[PDB]
């Protein structure tokens, strides 16, 4: 589900996936 | 930064890791 266009709310799906407890940041504009 | 490596081009586990806390 990584190797493809992710946009939106698609990216920040994977991003929760991938990166578990540790959690992440989305930073659209940087 | 992760849009453009992301959404505009495509995506990968080493990017997206690279926004993990």
């Amino acid at each position: 589900f990584v190797n493809q266009h992710l946009c939106g709310s698609h990216l920040v799906e994977a991003l929760y996936l991938v990166c578990g407890e540790r959690g992440f940041f989305y930073t659209p504009k940087t | 930064g992760i849009v453009e490596q992301c959404c505009t081009s495509i995506c990968s586990l080493y990017q997206l890791e690279n926004y993990c806390n």
